[PDB]
């Protein structure tokens, strides 16, 4: 797995939008997307929403997570725990990225939620590489991973996995 | 002090280990052979604890003042009047350590508090001190005696106690000092410097300075390749109660190693069986296995082969002497080897000084006065003959010596000592060197239709002072320049087996040395395609190593003269000196001389020595005077 | 005695980033060349063991039977690495090969790629009800129905629609559909501009 | 209270241009910069960043302009700024990385330079950009930051007591704050250094020479100390050229007039530049260049691009340009097993007519080597070609100085007017050419130094312009030193209508494009790139022959030979030119500079070729 | 889409279709003759009992038996206790690209030969490997478009391939976030055939 395809998974998730045009119900293969009606929120899976903004049809919302006080709260506890902390969204990095890039003229400090949520994503990966040295260091056969997020584990997962075939095999070399 | 107590209690711990025993034997020694310093190898510490190794690596005063407690107690629990007898015991280190083997380069701010293994050359040395320890003072009046101790910034515990005796009690009546009963410490300085082949690009190499104390005084003298063991720290200073904030850095050694070969039986035997293996074959096959990259020069090999195994020097009763070195000079046309084969004895002998005629002095050949760094005392400083005593100096561009620097080498040629008389001081400092030169002829290229004295141009005594002179031509012949073309080649085209193909070699290297011991013998070095050929390999190549034993062992050995060799060689100098045009075409390289009569029985006597044989016979009174036959003439070609 | 194959090896070696070499016709029948005579030399020692019963020749023979198996394996690792380079070249460039990476193959290895082609077209038409679904395509996630392209090269006549072409001509932009400048994009002919 | 309110807002302002400034577009993306930057150097165990001017001052103008005006106090507080960053960044950390390391922040800037001229009194302690060449360096040495004192009498103890940066010292306290009751009162200066309790990190003295287009006429260039710390220490060496950003500031020594302190003038002090910040200006590799190498490296043509780019002002000279282009990569140096070395740098010598464009050419190659330089040999002397013993100032003691061939270890050494040099000067190079080492015995010092260079020489024939009658009157120099050279270019001035007209039109059109603005050539590679190009090759490939090469020139050495031998006897004199085993080892490294040329690990029969025929244009015309 | 046949040099028996393993049994042992050899003299006529070879490690291999018939097998050096000690004392100064390329690849294959040394041969190998973990990985995910020719210069061969992954990894996440990795691209192969 690769960042797009990370991407392409979060693109998924639900968004709200206010269109500015009218349409009646899609009966898509992935569910059905209510009536759009000029002025009025509807949610629709983040793909959608990010396409329309780019073709002036839509303006985004934020999500409710996306509130400085709460995020503020958010990384102050994360800074706090030792361990991964229960993250707003299961992709929190790829929807602040896609819709602060696309949609900032829509999201009120907009750069307050990106700082705090790279001081989020900072802490994270440093608790990952703490866990990743106390797997190799200690020999450990397994570990647990609550709350991690697809993108913080696909951003060294490979290395991790790589490194403990190898020293599993280094383990196991006496056996006939 | 909790942690204090805690590590002595480890220490003690790990010296106590009757329940594999070696550090309760190695005390045991130490008590035997009358010591008070223990080496301590810090990879069995590691093995046994290794935390307490590792606080010992990177907190290196508190720990060793731990380490040596410890050892001052199990030394008294062994025999306490011995650990009575010594003022304190110390601990050496060696092993791996790690990060911690570096250089005077990368000797930095970030290892201060720690034990470093450094690797240099030693460039200046210092006269040793006493350093009082503790003062005993006697009261006369009062029949009471007062004990003093001293400590420094060199000190283990670093504290700036004062110089100043006591020289009366808290009452008025005076005090006096009882030296006999009061106890010093030598004390000694010394720099070391990096190795040249090591520095970077255009950088002049960096030094470090060394404190050494107690036993470790005068372990090593200037020119010697040392690893030094010991304790990185800063000294700070003040004035007028002012400090600048830029320390000066000492390293306090614990250990000096060397860097005289070690024989084991196997390799005793393996010596005794090649010296028995063949008569008369030894000495050519060591000949040729000499410098293996240089095509053969076979006649010049087997005279430097003699040079580095040299004669017996004689001392008569009377006390005149007869010097055993032998030297020798090589003119040739440009490009013919002779500076490799210099270069080669500097890298294989024991002691070797190279020397370059435009580049040396008179001065710097024999030595230097110059104000003692601490007094100002007019001092003496070796020069390359007297630091190559009992060794080798290759000289290469002998011609281009000035005239008044060459006459200060013939006392050294000739008799072996060097007279100073200079700024209120008369010395004899023992030059015994065999001196290696290299030249080329006047007319740069040896005019064949020429005579041997007019293209030399060098006068007929300093001739005289050299046992053996060769002239090497370079003569334009097909078979010769295939052959000598098929070797360059050759080594041009060979890559070690390290080494990947694309490869360049760095200017500089890093530290390679990663334990004090190398983790890291055959005779006949194994054969490779390119650097011996696709030859059957009828003729065998001793290796390196065993011929640096071999000769190490045989250099030892005295050759006693026969009377059958004695009649040989006064008949063939005989034969030689009475022999006027004994071909109308050939000339004298050199006039034959008594000079002549003991340079046929040096290397009489070095051929003996190659064989180990016990007395010289009449074979190598045959190499011999074969060696002076082809050395002492030359044919001039008429037009 | 192996040092053919090694040299075999090495070369491919040398190149880990998949870039086909020409064949190493000379030093593959150099393998085989010493193979034969290892074999010739082996069935000698063998007949003699049997008629004169001398069993210090047993070791000479295990150690020309290893040396063998050793040159067999190399040419066969060897084989197996261009095939596997080759095969990458279908899924990279396309069907149709430009003849200067067609000069790199042998014949053999043309008649492997030919037949490998074929059953991944099969393969591909099976999946679906017609024409199946060429999974050549596809090869990065989607993300908007049109794009803007920009032609690297003069190519000439591209249909877009069975009723409609484009001419393409160097440094000329056009805006179509990603699913029909994909394969383009991929062989170096199209750019993909984005703005 | 206020002063440290104003400390705390400040460090503040900081933080946060750390933690929030970000490069991108919404268009394309966005980075924290320095952030991540910090983040990583952290990880990688590298404690500094590099700050640029121009950014501080988007994020905040007053921060930038306080920066530039007091750069101490606001640097300070940058730092601290940083180490606070770099905790957030790396916060959770692995089992012996607890404790938080102090980063030292660099300065970087876009600004136009200012020169040492132009340093004056008004700019003292203000930040300050200098260009110039290190002319000496001084061994580190180590600082204190922290120190602990102790007292002599009652062991207290003042400890972290912080130190100022730069070169400023530390009272001490006069007495001490022990209870006056019961002891016998503590002695004046009662306080010394504790040695164990020390922070320390390295520093370093530089010379800044002010650069040589710079100087005023007629007047003797003058230089600057400066004072390096951390990461800026052993980052320079003597001879490379520099921007430095830094602070003007004084040394600040005792207050007291200690040794009666006597100055011919009052109330005068040191000055120095603190340095804060390091560029080396062309006059490790990023992957973008070293893809860009291997791309030239691969050209079919290679050999000619560099050839056409090498003094592309002089008309012709083709043959002698594709020479040096083989001495400025050079062949491979290669260690035997018994210990002798086979040089790979290769000589060349150019004797010939008057206005002929060889001081030129040397010229040109002092720029374009990695390491390059330019000396007369008029102007030179033995000791200072090699190495000169001298007495230390500060020391009373001998030392050693490098000459010409020290500075010039690992590049090449022009030597012009080789003609003109004495011969006892000029006998003193012979070890250095071939063995590559100096050796030295004198006033007690015995070393060897490393020389590894090429020396590139022009001179002049004995009667001014080559003669063809006098023949081998025309060359003075021993056969030793010529030995000693790969290839000898016999350069006359040869007079033809058609050549003439070509190269006047040249040469006019040359000095009318002085006013053209720079463009450049499709066919050539500029010098900045070229000089990396070579460093590049040097590093990464050392080629050797080929089995099948070396066949091919052993059988054209022999001939070679008796061609040579032949010659001598038919004209009854031996000629000025040998040909030895060196110049057979000469080919081998022409041919392995040819390869290194193209990054391949073998030289094959066609670079023998060439290397040949290079050889017969040069070496064996002269000799025949 | 070309991944060529991973290495096996680490398990019990190496992969034969692997170039990695080919190239590392190429490297040579010593070995002790234990029998006569007719026929075979010219390539070291006989080679005598107890004689001293150097052999690559394949034709060790093949010859080898547990009973000892032909030859016998000796350690190199570099992983013998004088070595295996200098390792305990810091595994992150050590260079495994001189010390043999396929460092621990050939270890593991030595493990075959039954040396009473086997137990420790194996240790030493995990704990250089664990020792020398955080610096590989802090190394590859940390040096961005920079040189790392002296980050990989002590690496052997299977580090280099954990550094190689390590920097692939950060490099496609910075390509994620500066908006790079939408853009549909020529494929790797074309690139390197047409532009280079
Ligand atoms: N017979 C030979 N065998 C091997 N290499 C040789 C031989 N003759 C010369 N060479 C090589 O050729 C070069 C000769 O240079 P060298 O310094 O040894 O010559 P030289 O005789 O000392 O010259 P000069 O009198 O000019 O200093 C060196 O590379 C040396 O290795
Ligand atoms: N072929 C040429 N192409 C361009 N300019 C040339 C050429 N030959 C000479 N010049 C110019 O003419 C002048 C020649 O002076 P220069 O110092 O280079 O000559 P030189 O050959 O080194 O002479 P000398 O032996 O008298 O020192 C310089 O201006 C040089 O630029
Ligand atoms: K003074
Ligand atoms: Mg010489
Ligand atoms: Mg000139
Ligand atoms: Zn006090």
């Amino acid at each position: 797995m690769d960042a797009a395809e990370v991407e392409f998974l979060a693109e998924k998730e639900l968004v709200t939008i206010i269109p500015n045009f009218s349409l009646d119900k899609i009966y898509l293969i992935g569910g059905d997307l209510g009536p759009f009606n000029p002025g009025l929120p509807v949610e629709v899976p983040l793909w959608l929403a990010i396409n329309l903004k780019q073709r002036q049809k839509c303006r985004l919302l934020p999500p409710e997570w996306m509130d400085v006080e709460k995020l503020e709260k958010m990384r102050d506890h994360e800074r706090k725990e030792e361990t991964f902390t229960p993250m707003p969204s299961p992709y929190y990095m790829e929807l602040t990225k896609l819709l602060l890039n696309h949609a900032s003229d829509n999201i009120p400090k907009a750069d307050e939620i990106r700082t705090l949520v790279k001081d989020m994503w900072d802490t994270r990966i440093a608790k990952l590489r703490v866990s990743a040295d106390s797997f190799v260091r200690q020999q450990e056969a397994h570990a647990k991973l609550d709350n991690l997020t697809l993108m913080e584990i696909n951003t060294s997962g490979t290395f991790l996995t790589q490194a403990l075939n190898h020293m599993y095999k280094l383990r196991t070399n006496l056996q006939p | 002090d909790v942690e204090l107590r805690e590590a002595q209690r480890d220490y003690l711990d790990f010296l106590d280990d009757e329940e594999q025993g070696i550090y309760q034997s190695k005390v045991r020694e130490l008590i035997s052979d009358n010591q008070y310093r223990l080496i301590v190898n810090v990879n069995d510490l590691r093995r046994k604890n290794e935390k307490r190794a590792n606080r010992l690596l990177n907190n290196a005063f508190e720990e060793l003042v731990a380490f040596q407690r410890a050892l001052k107690d199990f030394v008294a629990s062994i025999d306490a009047t011995y650990a009575k007898q010594y003022e304190e015991f110390y601990v050496g280190l060696e092993g791996s350590f790690g990060s911690k083997h570096v250089s005077p380069r990368t000797l930095t701010s970030c290892f201060l508090s720690c034990v470093v293994c450094v690797e240099g050359i030693v460039t200046k040395c210092s006269l040793v001190r006493p350093k009082v320890v503790r003062s005993v003072h006697y009261c006369p009046a009062t029949k009471k005696t007062i004990e003093r101790r001293y400590s420094d910034l060199t000190t283990l515990v670093a504290f700036p106690s004062s110089s100043v005796y006591p020289t009366k009690d808290e009452e008025n009546n005076p005090l006096e000092t009882e030296y006999g009963l009061s106890v010093y410490k030598d004390h000694q300085t010394i720099t070391i410097q990096e190795m040249p082949e090591k520095a970077p690009a255009g950088q002049l190499p960096r030094s470090v300075d060394v404190i050494l104390d107690d036993d470790l005084v005068d372990k090593a003298k200037p020119g010697d390749r040392v690893q030094v063991v010991g304790t990185y720290r800063c000294l700070p200073g003040k004035k007028g109660g002012y400090t600048s904030g830029t320390f000066r850095t000492v390293l306090i050694a614990c250990n000096v190693k060397q860097m005289q070969p070690s024989f084991s039986a196997e390799d005793i035997a393996k010596i005794k069986k090649f010296s028995k293996t063949r008569s008369k074959d030894i000495f050519d096959q060591l000949a040729k296995s000499l410098a293996p990259s240089i095509h053969g020069h076979d006649y010049v090999k087997k005279a430097i082969l003699c040079l580095l195994l040299g004669g017996v020097e004689r001392d008569l009763e009377n006390g005149s002497h007869i010097r055993g070195d032998i030297n020798i000079l090589l003119i040739g046309d440009p490009s013919v080897a002779k500076s490799q084969l210099l270069r080669y004895v500097l890298c294989t002998a024991p002691r070797a000084i190279p020397t370059t005629g435009r580049g040396s002095s008179g001065v710097g050949l024999t030595a230097a006065v110059t104000t003692d760094q601490e007094t100002g005392e007019r001092r003496l400083e070796a020069g390359a003959m007297v630091l190559a005593d009992r060794g080798v100096v290759c000289i290469d561009e002998f011609d281009k010596m000035s005239d008044m620097d060459r006459t200060a080498i013939h006392e050294v040629m000739e008799q072996g000592r060097v007279t100073i008389a200079k700024a209120g001081i008369h010395a004899r400092l023992n030059a015994r060197c065999s001196v290696l030169a290299a030249a080329n002829p006047v007319y740069g290229r040896y005019d064949q239709y020429k005579t041997p004295m007019e293209n030399i141009g060098l006068q007929d005594s300093l001739l005289s002072r050299f046992d053996l002179l060769f002239i090497m031509l370079d003569q334009m012949d097909p078979e010769q320049d295939r052959e000598i073309s098929d070797h360059v080649l050759r080594m041009h085209r060979y890559r070690a087996p390290g080494e990947q193909d694309g490869d360049a070699m760095p200017l500089g290297s890093a530290v390679d040395i990663l334990a004090t011991d190398d983790p890291n013998t055959q005779i006949y070095e194994k054969h490779d395609n390119l650097l011996h050929g696709t030859k059957k390999k009828k003729e065998k190549m001793v290796s390196a190593a065993f011929m640096k034993k071999y000769i190490h062992v045989a250099k030892i050995i005295k050759p006693v003269l026969t009377q059958e060799s004695a009649t040989y060689i006064a008949e063939e100098y005989s034969r030689l000196r009475s022999q006027d045009s004994m071909s109308s075409d050939t000339a004298r390289t050199s006039p034959v001389t008594a000079r002549t009569l003991e340079t046929l029985i040096r290397l009489a006597t070095a051929h003996a020595k190659a064989r180990m044989s016990k007395t010289v016979d009449l074979q190598d009174a045959e190499e011999a005077v074969e060696l002076v036959q082809y050395a002492y003439f030359k044919k001039v070609l008429e037009k | 005695f192996c040092e053919k194959a090694m040299e075999l090896i090495r070369e491919l070696h040398r190149a880990p980033e998949g870039q086909l070499p020409a064949f190493n016709e000379d030093g593959l029948r150099q393998v085989l060349e010493e193979m034969k005579a290892l074999y010739e030399q082996n069935q000698s020692d063998v007949n003699e063991a049997k008629s004169g019963g001398r069993s210090d020749l047993i070791p000479t023979i295990k150690f020309r039977h290893c040396s063998l198996l050793r040159n067999r394996r190399c040419t066969v690792a060897y084989l197996y690495d261009r095939l596997l380079r080759i095969r990458a070249l279908r899924w990279e460039y396309g069907s149709v090969l430009p003849n200067a990476l067609r000069f790199h193959m042998a014949a053999e290895e043309m008649e492997w790629f030919n037949n490998y082609k074929r059953s991944l077209a099969t393969y591909m038409r099976s999946l679906g009800g017609d024409e199946g679904l060429d999974i050549t395509q596809d090869m990065k996630p989607p993300k908007s129905l049109y794009i803007e392209v920009r032609c690297l090269k003069d190519y000439g006549e591209f249909e877009v629609d069975d009723g409609t072409s484009v001419l393409l001509k160097k440094n000329s932009q056009h805006f179509l559909p990603r699913w029909k400048c994909e394969q383009l994009i991929r062989q170096g002919v199209l750019e993909h501009i984005l703005s | 209270d206020e002063g440290q309110a104003r400390k705390s807002q400040l460090q503040r302002r900081f933080k946060e241009f750390l933690r929030q400034y970000r490069v991108g577009t919404d268009r394309t993306g966005f980075t924290f910069k320095y952030r991540d930057e910090l983040k990583r150097h952290y990880n990688l165990g590298e404690y500094w960043i590099e700050v640029e001017m121009e950014d501080l001052a988007s994020f905040d103008e007053d921060l930038a302009d306080y920066l530039y005006k007091q750069p101490a106090e606001h640097l300070q507080l940058l730092e601290e700024a940083a180490k606070e960053v770099a905790d957030e960044v790396t916060r959770p950390r692995p089992s012996g990385e607890e404790v938080l390391q102090d980063i030292q922040v660099m300065l970087k800037s876009d600004a136009s330079p200012s020169s040492i001229r132009s340093l004056k009194s008004d700019m003292m302690s203000h930040l300050v950009k200098i260009p110039g060449i290190i002319i000496a360096a001084s061994a580190v040495r180590a600082k204190a930051t922290r120190i602990s004192i102790q007292c002599r009498s009652c062991r207290n103890t003042l400890t972290n007591i912080a130190m100022r940066p730069g070169l400023e010292g530390y009272a001490l306290p006069r007495k001490c704050n022990t209870d006056q009751a019961g002891r016998p009162k503590c002695p004046l200066d009662p306080y010394f250094i504790m040695p164990d309790k020390c922070k320390c990190v390295d520093f370093q003295t530089l010379k800044l020479q002010e650069l040589p287009d710079a100087v005023p006429h007629g007047e003797m260039p003058r230089h600057m100390q400066l004072y390096c710390d951390r990461y800026l220490c052993d980052k320079v060496v003597p001879g490379n050229r520099v921007t430095i950003m830094g602070i003007y500031s004084i040394k600040k020594f005792g207050l007291t007039t200690s040794r009666g302190r006597d100055r011919v003038g009052v109330g005068i002090r040191s000055s120095y530049i603190r340095v804060l910040g390091i560029q080396v200006d062309t006059d490790a590799v990023s992957p973008q260049e070293e893809e860009e190498f291997r791309r030239l490296a691969a050209l079919p043509n290679v050999y000619e691009v560099i050839s056409k780019s090498i003094a592309p002002s002089i008309f012709g000279g083709t043959d002698m340009k594709k020479a040096i282009a083989c001495l400025l990569f050079g062949g491979s140096r290669k260690r035997l097993p018994d210990g002798l070395t086979r040089r790979g740098d290769i000589n060349l010598l150019m004797l010939g007519d008057p206005g002929t464009a060889k001081s030129q050419l040397l010229k040109f190659v002092e720029k374009c080597s990695p390491i390059g330089v330019y000396t007369s040999g008029k102007g030179s002397s033995a000791a200072g070609l090699t190495a000169s013993v001298m007495r230390d100032p500060s020391s009373r003691n001998f030392i050693m100085e490098g000459g010409a061939m020290v500075l010039a270890d690992g590049g090449v050494v022009c030597i012009d007017e080789f003609d003109k040099m004495r011969e006892d000067d000029r006998v003193a190079i012979h070890e250095a050419m071939e063995q590559q080492t100096i050796s030295i015995a004198k006033a007690g010092i015995t070393t060897t130094l490393n020389s590894r260079c090429s020396v590139l020489a022009a001179a002049n024939s004995v009667f001014g312009r080559w003669d063809e009658t006098k023949g081998e009157d025309n060359i003075d120099f021993m056969p030793t030193i010529l030995s000693r050279f790969d290839m000898i270019f016999i350069v006359k001035d040869e007079h033809n209508e058609e050549r003439d007209v070509m190269l006047a039109k040249h040469v006019i059109t040359l000095h009318v494009s002085a006013l053209t603005q720079t463009q450049a050539v499709e066919g050539e590679i500029d010098l900045a790139k070229l000089k990396k190009f070579i460093a590049y090759c040097r590093v990464k490939c050392g080629p050797r022959l080929s089995a099948e090469a070396a066949e091919k020139l052993k059988n054209r050495y022999i001939i070679m030979r008796s061609g040579a031998r032949q010659h001598e006897r038919d004209s009854d004199r031996r000629s000025s030119i040998p040909i030895t085993v060196r110049q057979l080892e000469a080919i081998v490294r022409i041919a392995e500079a040819l390869s290194k040329m193209k990054l391949q690990p073998f030289a094959t029969e066609a670079d023998v070729e060439e290397a040949l025929r290079l050889f017969q244009v040069s070496t064996l015309d002269a000799a025949l | 889409a070309y991944f060529r046949v991973e290495s096996g040099a680490l398990g019990p028996e190496e992969n034969f279709l692997s170039l990695d393993d080919i190239l590392m049994s190429h490297e040579k042992l010593p070995v002790r003759t234990e029998t006569a050899m007719p026929r075979l003299g010219a390539f070291f006529n006989a080679v005598p009992q107890g004689s001293k070879l150097e052999l690559p490690l394949w034709l060790a291999k093949g010859l080898f038996d547990n009973k000892r018939r032909i030859l016998s097998v000796e350690l190199p050096k570099i992983y013998q206790e004088g070595w295996r000690t200098v390792f305990s004392a810091d595994p992150n100064v050590v260079d495994l690209h001189k010390m043999g390329p396929h460092f621990y690849g050939f270890g593991s294959q030595l493990l075959h030969f039954d040396s009473p040394e086997n137990a420790d041969i194996s240790q030493s190998l995990l704990q250089t490997f664990i020792g020398r973990f955080r610096r590989i990985m802090d190394s590859s995910q940390n040096a961005y478009n920079e040189d790392t020719s002296a980050l990989v210069a002590r690496l052997d061969e299977m580090e280099r391939g954990l550094f190689q992954t390590g920097q692939k990894g950060l490099n496609d996440f910075q390509c994620w976030e500066k908006g790079q990795a939408s853009q549909i691209t020529a494929s790797n192969l074309v690139q390197n055939y047409k532009k280079r």
